[PDB]
């Protein structure tokens, strides 16, 4: 999860990192806030 | 050598397998496709490219969260999710996409558009 | 030196054209990595211990993403040119009696390469990146290209698709006719392309009179310099071994990538596989740790290799663009800078990773040793005085009172002294003296 | 020690591709190709012109006229004499 | 070191390409020799200079 | 184990001189294309820049 | 015969569309002006 914390210590918003493909590149960039691009991810998961 | 039963390559890894049903088989390591992802922070909006693969391996692949309302398109650099095709032409553009191509992001789905420059002025 | 008055120069007699090709880079193949799947090959156990390491695998994302982004925007510079060219359209094959023919794209779907530029791509062995579906023919099983979709890296196809650069090219080849005599930038003259070459011959010193005796053979050697670029490509030119090593440095890049995975850094196999199936905690996580630590070094190491490359052809392209506007968009008077001997007209064609330039240069064969003349006087009571303009003052042999002509500087011709080829200057004791003979210019009459 | 250790360690120096006589012969192609003339367009002509000429037609052409030229020819060539001797004495920390 | 065979080779290989294309670039500075005209000068001094 | 220590360590630090290397060569190259320009403008003729 | 060629820039006709009236025009902005000694040279 990506977790924000506010200046008290509480957590006021969160991410799941596995939800889609932006929750993902949130994730990798650690932040809410990510700038117009085109950004590549983590590949399309192949388990046996 | 079918009776060797094993076919390796340079780095000592395996590439192949003689069947005892009288087969040959290729191997090859586990893969995954590319993902890239396309932003734009004015509209909060988001759309996805699978570089290098047809769209329907992975129209299959997402049976195998949310990418498991346009159909894929299939594109020069690949096949591309959450995109209209649009006839549409421009000069210049925030978010290429390689081999002339770019996306239009939604004035608050994304649009496809390819890059055409144009001489000012020609003279006989 | 002479030890007499005046000075031996040594004036072309007969020419040909000459060609320099050069080779200037402007990108490098453009490559992303997946951290996790390059470091842990999709295994949950190394993941877990990688999640230790979460900062290290995206800033090396980070940092190729910037590099690629940095490449894209220096390739869009140098095309911009495109919306800010005026162009006049040429004629199919011959332009008066010059044939252009190999540099043009010939007229199902358009071509987008010259003749030329198709011998010059036929003789480079280059790998197919497979933008389009690449990974569907790869699942057809049948090396560097394949590897992507194992070790967990990706080329990334260019900002611009081949039309776009054939219509880069078509807009240089559209620029080169045009005047010469005038100061600014801001006007555009249609003057056909044979002219425009007639005029750079005579910029350079050769006489309106030699130009009008000598069109046709004129035309019939520069005809032949061009017909020859098409059987030069080889390993003795440099051009072509420069083009061949930008290829063969983005092949090693990869290859290097792709070798690393072999490394064991002293644990019992490179393979996680086999650690896993032959050891056990806590022995099994130490000589996964090996690897990681390993893996990660080497990645940092891909990336700081990229950067500088990466800065190197931004550099590059600056200087191809300061060619295109130097040697290609005008005739060059820099010594050196756009081929060899005097420069008259360049052509630019496409290449692999970056541009090809043949400079075509004037090229003399055979010499007079001619007998010149420092400027010429009368003997008034205050003295007249002269000097040649663009050429020298000789005398009409090809070994008291003599009789003395001019002749332009890239060819003797030598023809009558007037006010058109001379010009009014200060005296000076080096200038001979003339009692009989004056040319009209130092006539006191 | 560092050339000796190239036998130790296991590197080896190797000499290029030219030796000294090939380099003075280019320094000495250099400085044959000084003199010659000023007023032509093209490079295709060859001219013997002395050094002497050569460097009064430079003079000549970035402003000082041929009468005050011909005024100090010889104090010219004095404060160039002068200029070459002290390039010999310069080579230093600053 | 045998299991380390292919990183020497490499190693090997890149110093090898190096020093080639150095000896390429100052073939290319050197060659105009064979091209430049030349005028002989006189021992010492040429005119007062 | 421990001779393996220092055939690792070695291997590396080759790779990183190598590397150096590469880039003091280009560098070199590119220097020696600018002392052939200002040979031609400078020593060959008389420059007005 | 005696020729001439324009000094920095052209010798036009004085139209924005036999015996024609020759004009000189800088070639940075369009302005015809009568030909003189100022701003023409002779040629071969
Ligand atoms: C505004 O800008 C846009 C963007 O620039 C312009 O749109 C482009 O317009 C062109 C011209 O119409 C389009 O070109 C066609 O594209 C077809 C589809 O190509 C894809 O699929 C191919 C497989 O089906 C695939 O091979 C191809 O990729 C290869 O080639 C491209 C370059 O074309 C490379 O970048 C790729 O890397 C890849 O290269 C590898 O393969 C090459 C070929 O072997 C090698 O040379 C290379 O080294 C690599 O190994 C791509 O993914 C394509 O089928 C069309 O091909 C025809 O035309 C070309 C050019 O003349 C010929 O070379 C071909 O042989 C083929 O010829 C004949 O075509 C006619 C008509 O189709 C057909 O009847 C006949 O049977 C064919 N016969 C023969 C001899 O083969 C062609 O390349 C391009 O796709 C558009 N791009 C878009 C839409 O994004 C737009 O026009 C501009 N508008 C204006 C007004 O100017
Ligand atoms: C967008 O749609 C147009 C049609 O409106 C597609 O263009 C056609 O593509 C085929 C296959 O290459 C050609 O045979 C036709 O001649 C094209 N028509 C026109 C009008 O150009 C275009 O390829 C689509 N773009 C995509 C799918 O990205
Ligand atoms: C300029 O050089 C060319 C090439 O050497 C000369 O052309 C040749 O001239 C001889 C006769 O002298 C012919 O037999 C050849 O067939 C010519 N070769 C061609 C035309 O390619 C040409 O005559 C020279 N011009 C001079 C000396 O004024
Ligand atoms: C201009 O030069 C081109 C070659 O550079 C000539 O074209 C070739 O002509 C031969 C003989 O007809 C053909 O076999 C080749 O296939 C042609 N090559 C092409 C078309 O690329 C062309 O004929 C010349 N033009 C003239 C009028 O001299
Ligand atoms: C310069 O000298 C040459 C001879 O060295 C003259 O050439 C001859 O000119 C006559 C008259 O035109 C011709 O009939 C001959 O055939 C020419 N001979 C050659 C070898 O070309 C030339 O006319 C002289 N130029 C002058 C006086 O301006
Ligand atoms: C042309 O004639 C003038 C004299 O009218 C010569 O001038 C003399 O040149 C010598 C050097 O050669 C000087 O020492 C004298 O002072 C000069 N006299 C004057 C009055 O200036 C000149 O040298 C002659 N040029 C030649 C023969 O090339
Ligand atoms: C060139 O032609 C223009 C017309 O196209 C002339 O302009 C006119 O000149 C007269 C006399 O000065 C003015 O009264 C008009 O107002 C001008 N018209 C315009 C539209 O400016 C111009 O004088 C001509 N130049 C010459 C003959 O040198
Ligand atoms: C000049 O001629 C071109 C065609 O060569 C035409 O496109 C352009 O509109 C013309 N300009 C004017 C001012 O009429």
């Amino acid at each position: 999860y990506l977790l924000n914390f506010d200046v008290e210590g509480y957590i006021t918003k969160a991410v799941d990192c596995g939800y889609d493909d932006l929750a993902q590149l949130q994730c990798s960039y650690q932040s809410f806030d990510v700038e117009t691009g085109v950004y590549s991810v983590s590949s399309f998961e192949a388990s046996p | 050598l079918r009776n060797q039963r094993f076919v390796y390559d340079t780095f000592d890894n395996l590439v192949g397998y003689h069947s005892y049903n009288g087969n040959y088989y290729c191997v090859r390591p586990c893969v995954s496709v590319p993902v890239s992802v396309i932003y734009d922070k004015v509209s909060n909006s988001h759309a996805t490219l699978f570089g290098s693969v047809a769209c329907s391996h992975v129209t299959t692949m997402m049976s195998q969260r949310m990418t498991k309302t346009p159909g894929p398109l299939q594109t020069v650099v690949g096949c591309a999710m959450g995109f209209i095709n649009t006839s549409m032409v421009v000069d210049e553009c925030q978010l290429p996409l390689g081999q002339s191509l770019c996306a239009i992001p939604p004035n608050p789905v994304f649009q496809i558009a390819t890059l055409n420059f144009t001489s000012p002025l020609t003279l006989a | 030196p002479i030890n007499s008055t005046g000075f031996v120069v040594a004036v072309p007699t007969n020419f040909t054209f000459g060609v320099t090709q050069e080779y200037i880079e402007t990108t490098i193949q453009k490559i992303t990595v997946d951290c996790k799947q390059y470091v842990c090959n999709g295994f949950k156990k190394c993941e877990e211990l990688l999640t230790e390491y979460g900062q290290f695998c995206s800033k090396i994302n980070q940092a190729l993403h910037g590099a690629n982004l940095r490449q894209d925007e220096s390739i869009a510079n140098l095309f911009s040119s495109i919306k800010t060219q005026n162009t006049q359209p040429l004629q199919a094959g011959l332009n008066g009696d010059f044939n252009l023919t190999m540099l043009q794209i010939p007229q199902g779907e358009r071509k987008y390469r010259s003749a030329i530029e198709d011998l010059l791509f036929n003789k480079v062995t280059i790998a197919d990146p497979g933008y389009m579906q690449g990974y569907d023919e790869c699942m057809q099983q049948g090396d560097l290209i394949c590897a992507q979709y194992v070790a967990g890296y990706k080329v990334l196809p260019p900002l611009y698709d081949p039309y776009m650069e054939a219509a880069y090219t078509s807009s240089l080849l559209g620029s080169i006719a045009g005047a010469s005599w005038t100061a600014g930038l801001s006007s555009f003259a249609a003057i056909p392309f044979a002219q425009s070459i007639f005029y750079r011959l005579n910029g350079v010193g050769i006489t309106q009179q030699v130009l009008s005796e000598n069109q046709k053979i004129i035309a019939n050697k520069f005809n032949q310099a061009l017909g020859a670029m098409q059987t030069g490509f080889t390993t003795t030119n440099l051009a072509f071994n420069k083009v061949q090593d930008a290829v063969n440095a983005n092949a090693m890049a990869l290859s290097k990538l792709a070798a690393e995975l072999s490394n064991t850094f002293g644990a019992i196999s490179s393979s996680i596989s086999d650690i896993l199936a032959r050891l056990d905690p806590p022995e099994q996580e130490a000589q996964i740790d090996r690897l990681i630590n390993g893996r990660l070094t080497s990645l940092n190491a891909f990336v700081a290799q990229q950067l500088v490359r990466t800065e190197a052809a931004a550099r590059s392209a600056q200087l191809a663009q300061d060619k295109v506007n130097e040697c290609v968009k005008s005739q060059s008077k820099r010594n050196g800078f756009c081929g060899t001997g005097t420069h008259i007209v360049s052509f630019a064609i496409n290449a692999p990773n970056g541009l090809y330039f043949f400079h075509v240069g004037y090229q003399p064969t055979s010499h007079v040793n001619a007998t010149a003349a420092y400027g010429l006087c009368n003997t008034e009571n205050p003295p007249k005085c002269i000097a040649p303009i663009g050429g020298y003052f000789v005398l009409n042999q090809t070994t008291s009172e003599q009789q003395w002509y001019y002749t332009g500087s890239s060819f003797f011709h030598p023809e009558p002294i007037t006010e058109v080829n001379s010009k009014y200057v200060s005296m000076d004791v080096k200038f001979e003296n003339l009692t009989n003979k004056l040319p009209p210019p130092l006539l006191s009459n």
